[PDB]
């Protein structure tokens, strides 16, 4: 049913399936690295939920096995998790948006300064490119697809794949681009996803480390973690 | 398994 | 001057720069013979790839210290994505040199290494199935070596898409349709991704493998794995 | 650094 959909059909739905932006419990009443981890760590775990029922309704991914929709998410989330906070992070330069009531300097954790300045990093990029909405939830799904899918069912996803490809570049069109400016739009937004790979592997080893030295995760995020 | 579970509900 | 060129001439360019196949310093493997093989060819490869970098255009107009950011980021991808590239006519098996050729079971020398191997033989049957020709995979390459670093940057930017606007053209010239050309596009830079997390995953095990003490590493490959703290 | 040599020669 994926491959029935128009372009712009596309867009509304993967519009339509957006998460909610989930509040922070963070109370600015008082000032730590333990804390602000358990902050972080339970906002990722209250938008874990949102982004398994978000996935069910990116179209195609209904389509796939039971086995196949934990295998992508296992592999893909803490990239979600990642595009999904620069691109609330964009109209808040050299800061990052985890919530509305958290909005953090790279100012205030061992070794998350260095994810910080990447996650900082992308966030200017997609400020430059000014990536839009359409854009953005195109390569949400992207990744969903993705990311998992080289570790018939291959078949499909690829055709699902080329389909949103389809979209982004009907998107770009729209936008007055010229047939050369949307092969290189598109690809600068799918070189991003490389960076986006690389700061979800570097996110994943930190979140090992610090789940090894006990400092407060919930049973999803471990299980996740577990699987990498 | 949460995850599997999840995505059946 | 990298700018100027035009798409045939970006082609002939990077496949004038191509490093040549190493061979192996060649015994059934063991854990620290087979390390020590690997780790003796990509010391030797990387040398070769210095070199190849300075002759990717738009790459010299770069400071020293650009370059040496780009190469310590995206070594290991570069040596990956050409180790799968050699294993393409090798299905099943990982040719990481001509006397060097490897499977699946040679891959549980080395534990840990089994699923690097599979993700690299994935990744070379992906290629095998998409048909990648040899004047796609230089554009590839050098993308990894321009983008992969470029966001720890605007000539590096608009050489990054004099590189995409090749790959488009070689795909016209081979005849597919402008759908076909954006998919495949997409298609090639997904994989990536893939690659990325493959290095990453590698990078990982080198470290620890350091730690061990197994083989000792040369400087230059240390040196290389540090930048990756 | 070792890449700094080999970069420059
Ligand atoms: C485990 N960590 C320490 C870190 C490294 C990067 C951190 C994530 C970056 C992206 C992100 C996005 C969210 O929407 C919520 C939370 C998070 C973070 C949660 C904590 C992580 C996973
Ligand atoms: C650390 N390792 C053991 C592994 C993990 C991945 C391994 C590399 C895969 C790609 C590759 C490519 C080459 O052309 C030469 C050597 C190598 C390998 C060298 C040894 C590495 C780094």
């Amino acid at each position: 049913l994926a491959l029935s959909l128009t372009a712009d059909q596309m867009v509304s739905a993967l519009l339509d399936a957006e998460p909610p932006i989930l509040y922070s419990e963070y109370d600015p009443t008082r000032p730590s690295e333990a804390s602000m981890m358990g902050l972080l760590t339970n906002l990722a775990d209250r938008e874990l939920v949102h982004m398994i029922n978000w996935a069910k309704r990116v179209p195609g991914f209904v389509d796939l096995t039971l086995h196949d929709q934990v295998h992508l998410l296992e592999c893909a989330w803490l990239e979600i998790l990642m595009i999904g906070l620069v691109w609330r992070s964009m109209e808040h330069p050299g800061k990052l948006l985890f919530a509305p009531n958290l909005l953090l300097d790279r100012n205030q954790v061992e070794g998350m300064v260095e994810i910080f300045d990447m996650l900082l990093a992308t966030s200017s990029r997609f400020r430059m490119m000014n990536l839009q909405g359409e854009e953005f939830v195109c390569l949400k799904s992207i990744i969903l697809l993705n990311s998992g899918v080289y570790t018939e069912e291959k078949d499909h996803i690829h055709r699902v794949l080329d389909k949103i490809t389809d979209t982004l570049i009907h998107l770009m069109a729209k936008a007055g681009l010229t047939l050369q400016q949307q092969h290189q739009r598109l690809a600068q937004l799918l070189l991003i996803l490389s960076h986006i790979r690389h700061m979800s592997n570097k996110g994943m080893e930190h979140l090992y480390s610090m789940k090894c030295k006990n400092v407060p995760l919930s049973d999803l995020l471990l299980e996740m973690l577990d699987a990498h | 398994k949460i995850l599997h579970r999840l995505l059946q509900d």
